[PDB]
RNA sequence: CCAACUUCUUAGAGGGACAAGUGGCGUUCAGCCACCCGAGAUUGAGCAAUAACAGGUCUGUGAUGCCCUUAGAUGUCCGGGGCUGCACGCGCGCUACACUGACUGGCUCAGCGUGUGCCUACCCUACGCCGGCAGGCGCGGGUAACCCGUUGAACCCCAUUCGUGAUGGGGAUCGGGGAUUGCAAUUAUUCCCCAUGAACGAGGAAUUCCCAGUAAGUGCGGGUCAUAAGCUUGCGUUGAUUAAG
């Protein structure tokens, strides 16, 4: 309530994200086109080093 | 800077979206707004306006 | 009614080695009420007439010490 | 042939007044080894019944807050109330505590909400479950107010005053306050 | 508080009414026709349209209900 | 007055009674012939085909 | 035959080796051993009078269980229910300089070892001579 | 040693709320443990006759060519004694689905079915959360009037 | 071992003001002491390496005056300072460990210094209010007309 | 590759129960009553109509109409006081009032989840070493199924001490000392110690909440947070009497 007055309510704002793993021994020359391929705004991939 | 956790990540982008929305709904309230999308790329990043007269935007 | 004698005097003794081996329900909570001891020497007197002889044990428990008669069979 | 606490087999327990023959449930069908079962007993009606009462029982001792969850402490003094009983008699001591389900049960009490005959008025008699239901809570409630300010254990006051409402003898709780709901409810029969 | 939605049983009676030949007595013979023969959004609302249809399987198999 | 206080068998559940369903209503047979009924009123749970005890056998029936 | 600690009752096994450092004097007792209050969540002096050699029986009794425990790893586990009155209780934290003499008083008895990480092992030293009087404690029932 | 008739084996669990324990039921003789330690030396012990239960009215001498062992995770003081009960109970029962005949499946589920059909079945029930205005999962807090 | 009773009995002692009864155990008998609670009572007698067992009827005067010594002056006797009670006494500086109704006198002591200097603590002690920082609006009552 | 595999962990799709089968009912209508198979034969909450209340909030909001106030300012910074003051009453809520208890020492099993910042600088903590406790220093790990951490929670259980005593039950009240937080603890922030030991002996007329993992005893975790939970919101453990009207 943006007020103290009610008769107290509680909602539950709840947000699950989830999470997948994938392994690479590729040259990362080619790691550019694993990135480019989608434009996609629904994921968040993220590149790990390529240093080992 | 040095990177942060991923539970704030995605309230930072998730904070992108709803400050831009004000922004652009107080900017372009005279043109049929609309929303808009977001796309995030490591590169020259890429947003669209949904607007009914592509004249005045 | 309170503070009903610890350390026994030598009316309750001579009573108590008497007929307290005899009968079968040998319990803490009884042997404080029907003689006038107050209690914890109930768990005293108990322990050393089992250490005798006199008596057997059933429970071995932390809150209810249980023990009967000897066999007159 | 169960052997209840690891002794005293269900075989001899003879359930012998035919009002309550298939509400106590020490039957060799329903006897387990000690009475800690996984419930189930109030989704649907009437199986509460076919529930051994050694089950019931040891449930229905721990009432009041601090003795609320704690199940195998109120089961131990089933475990010694059954075998305090034992030396003060040398019964198979299911067959004592079901005479005590026998002699403190009631038969008459008294139902009406508004002007009063005692509280109530009208006095009705009792299904074979509820006087049964009525027992088992009277041997705890009689137990429970003769071990409050009392040096007096639990499981011997337990043992006391079951086999004393066994016998009958207006000694025990459950035999002074039980007789007074049938009298009070001959008052107004 | 068994008793089945008019949804379920207006799209049960065109089922009946029109693929009366394609059906018969067992439950899961009927699960996997709706699956097939009409969109059927999840699984819940599903079998219980052929619940009704199973009942009403053993219904006009003897009688001349509004058939 | 001096009577022997007599176990009962019922016939079916007639329904609650006694203005908040506090009690039910029986309607016993008394053990020894199947014609000798009574319209009666007992509390408590039922399950038809119990055997129920009366203190006394001539009361009351149901009606007003 | 081969007898371990786990055959063996852990309750009892206490009194096994309680019984076995007290009389097997290379123990360090500490000077302040009676003015202890023993893990603030409890109000009582202990009321054994050789509290220090039954508490050295456990800390060895429970490294046995789980490797590698430091000091702050064996604190939360002697860790009780601290009644503040009126207040509702909690659960809180031991000692840890009477976790720490103790787990030094081994040191010198050579049963614990220190680890590659913080914490402490007790060395194989250690796990032959308690599973011994585990074994002579088992007799012990039989006898 | 893998040489002679290795991992004649099953692994059966039991759950009850949080508790799974699973016995990996090796052929051998007459071995059943938690976590290393017999079954008479178990933290309740007034259940004593609960975590070996099967083993009394089924027998030992009929079930003593199996070295079982469970590890144990989750659940609490009356949860994982049901549970270690529950893998002892239907892991000989699935040691017998597949290494005999059904002959003997039906001749110890046929036990353990007509008394208490909780020894094998799972347990349903579950935690069944707070709500949002009262103490409980059922209660409100105390309303006051005046 | 002890079976029935010796022949002597000290039925209710005397020690110092506060008579203890003789038929408790020591560490409970002597917290009656304004000043020996029951958790200073465990260290006085295990410093003065008496049986803790026995009840108080079974102590004979020269034990018991080896027991009134060392709780007399614990300071003296290996017991550590932050254990006392007047702990940084501030009329003397050192570690008093009070018994008698000489803790009556300190006591009062703080009461009337800070009544004199007049503090706001020295107000609240003769106010007929509360000191620790307690409200007052709906609790301590009972203490009032 | 100097081993495979998915029962237990994580999910992902899909399968699973529909009142289907058998009987008694009723207009052999909709359906109800138990039984058999089955994991389960009512899992629990979210969203929630039309039409409205002169319900509350202008102190969340540069949502806001009008009025008022506008530099001797109702703007706004700065220090102190009050928001906490007590003959009294009322409402939530903790501890209790013991012996089914309380001590002391052992034995012991979990789930839910949070954690280092563009601003704002200051987080979770392992370990090591100094302290009888609160604590202090150095060394590390963790932007996290990667570290805290198999979260050794409490209740419990067995082992000893105490015995119906306003007692070792209760710990209010209250004295002195010790540390941590911070710009500041005084009107006591909090934490720890020793000492002090009040009512309170199951509760008047009246009244709340709830019926299956449910009431309840029992702890932990978020949120407010520098210090901060007797509050709230989630979690798991223990676990019921009574009801199907
Ligand atoms: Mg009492
Ligand atoms: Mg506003």
């Amino acid at each position: 309530t943006p007020c103290g007055e009610g008769s107290k309510t509680w909602d539950r704002f709840q947000m699950r994200i989830h999470k997948r793993l994938i392994d690479l021994h590729s040259p990362s020359e080619i790691v550019k086109q694993i990135t480019s391929i989608s434009i996609e705004p629904g994921v968040e991939v993220e590149v790990t080093i390529a240093d080992a | 800077a040095v990177q942060i956790s991923k539970k704030r990540k995605f309230v930072a982008d998730g904070i992108f979206k709803a400050e831009l929305n004000e922004f652009l709904t107080r900017e372009l309230a005279e043109d049929g707004y609309s929303g808009v999308e977001v796309r995030v790329t490591p590169t020259r990043t890429e947003i669209i306006i949904l607007a009914t007269r592509t004249q005045n935007v | 009614k309170l503070n009903n004698l610890v350390l026994f005097d030598k009316a309750t003794y001579d009573k108590l080695c008497k007929e307290v081996p005899n009968y079968k329900l040998i319990t803490p909570a009884v042997v404080s009420e029907r003689l006038k001891i107050r209690g914890s020497l109930a768990r005293a007197a108990l322990q050393e007439l089992l250490s005798k002889g006199l008596i057997k044990l059933v429970s071995k428990h932390r809150a209810q010490v249980i023990y009967t008669r000897n066999t007159k069979g | 042939d169960i052997k209840l606490f690891g002794k005293w087999s269900t075989d001899d327990v003879q359930i012998n007044d035919i009002s309550l023959q298939d509400y106590i449930a020490v039957k060799e069908k329903y006897a387990k080894y000690l009475p800690h079962s996984a419930g189930r007993y109030a989704a649907k009606r009437f199986r509460k019944a076919q529930c051994p009462i050694v089950e019931r029982l040891t449930n229905s001792m721990m009432m009041h807050g601090r003795n609320n969850g704690k199940k195998l402490m109120t089961v131990r003094i089933v475990k010694h109330a059954f075998e305090i009983i034992h030396l003060l008699t040398g019964e198979n001591p299911l067959q004592v505590l079901v005479n005590a389900i026998i002699n403190s049960g009631p038969r008459e009490d008294s139902t009406r909400i508004g002007r009063a005959g005692t509280v109530r008025r009208q006095a009705v008699d009792v299904s074979p479950l509820r006087r049964v239901n009525q027992a088992i809570w009277l041997l705890c409630t009689g137990a429970r107010e003769a071990a409050f300010r009392n040096i007096k254990t639990i499981a011997e006051c337990l043992a006391d005053e079951l086999i004393n409402a066994a016998k009958g003898s207006s000694n025990s709780y459950a035999i002074k306050k039980k007789d007074e709901l049938e009298r009070v409810a001959k008052s107004n029969r | 508080g068994r008793v089945r939605t008019k949804t379920v049983k207006k799209a049960a009676r065109v089922i009946i009414e029109k693929y009366y030949t394609r059906l018969g007595n067992d439950f899961h013979t009927n699960k996997r026709v709706c699956e097939e023969i009409a969109i059927i959004p999840s699984k819940k609302l599903r079998n219980k349209i052929a619940g009704y249809v199973t009942h009403l399987m053993k219904r006009i198999q003897r009688g001349p209900v509004r058939g | 007055r001096v009577q022997p206080i007599k176990l009962a068998r019922v016939t079916k559940v007639l329904g609650r009674t006694g203005s908040q369903g506090q009690c039910t209503q029986v309607r016993v047979e008394f053990m020894d012939d199947t014609s000798r009924s009574i319209i009666r009123n007992v509390k408590g749970p039922v399950r038809e085909g119990d055997v129920l005890t009366l203190l006394e056998s001539e009361r009351e029936a149901r009606r007003l | 035959p081969g007898v371990t600690v786990k055959d063996v009752n852990q309750q009892e096994f206490v009194r096994a080796l309680a019984a076995f450092l007290k009389k097997s004097g290379k123990l360090k007792v500490p000077e302040w051993v009676d003015t202890v209050k023993l893990a603030k969540h409890k109000e009582l002096a202990p009321y054994d009078e050789n509290w220090f050699y039954t508490r050295a029986a456990s800390t060895a009794r429970h490294l046995y269980l789980r490797g590698g425990a430091g000091v702050g790893s064996m604190t939360k586990i002697y860790g009780g229910r601290q009644r503040n009155g009126v207040m509702p209780s909690h659960f809180s934290r031991g000692s840890k300089s009477v976790a720490r003499r103790v787990l030094q008083a081994l040191e010198g008895l050579k049963m614990v070892e220190k680890d590659q990480d913080g914490g402490r092992k007790l060395t194989p030293q250690g796990q032959r001579d308690l599973d011994r009087i585990a074994g002579q404690v088992a007799a012990a029932n039989k006898k | 040693m893998p040489s002679k008739g290795p991992l004649q084996s099953v692994q059966v669990f039991g759950r009850k709320k949080t508790a799974t324990a699973v016995a990996h039921c090796k052929r051998g003789n007459g071995l059943i443990k938690v976590n290393g330690r017999p079954l008479e030396m178990i933290e309740p012990r007034t259940l004593q006759y609960k975590l070996l239960e099967p083993v009394l009215l089924l027998g030992k001498e009929r079930f003593a060519g199996v070295d079982i062992r469970v590890r144990v995770k989750g659940g609490g003081h009356v949860a994982q004694i049901y549970a270690i009960r529950q893998s002892i109970s239907k892991a000989l029962v699935a040691y017998y689905q597949k290494y005999v005949d059904e002959a003997s499946k039906k001749e110890i589920k046929d036990i353990l079915i007509q008394y208490d059909r909780t020894l094998l079945v799972a347990d349903p029930r579950r935690c069944e959360s707070k709500k949002f205005g009262g103490p409980g999962a059922r209660a409100r807090y105390q309303k006051s009037y005046r | 071992m002890s079976l029935v009773i010796p022949e002597k009995f000290q039925h209710i002692l005397r020690v110092l003001n506060t008579n203890i009864d003789g038929r408790r155990k020591i560490a409970f008998a002597i917290t009656a002491i304004k000043g020996v609670g029951r958790r200073y009572a465990h260290v006085v007698l295990r410093k003065a390496d008496i049986d803790l067992t026995k009840r108080a009827g079974e102590l004979t005067e020269d034990e018991v005056e080896r027991v009134i010594t060392i709780m007399q002056n614990p300071r003296q006797y290996k017991i550590p300072d932050w254990f006392l009670n007047r702990q940084k006494d501030v009329k003397d500086g050192k570690y008093s460990q009070v018994l008698a109704n000489g803790l009556d006198n300190k006591l009062r002591e703080d009461l009337e210094r800070l009544k004199k200097i007049r503090a706001h603590r020295g107000l609240r002690h003769f106010w007929g209010l509360r000191v620790r920082g307690q409200h007052t609006k709906t609790t301590g009552r009972r203490g009032r007309t």
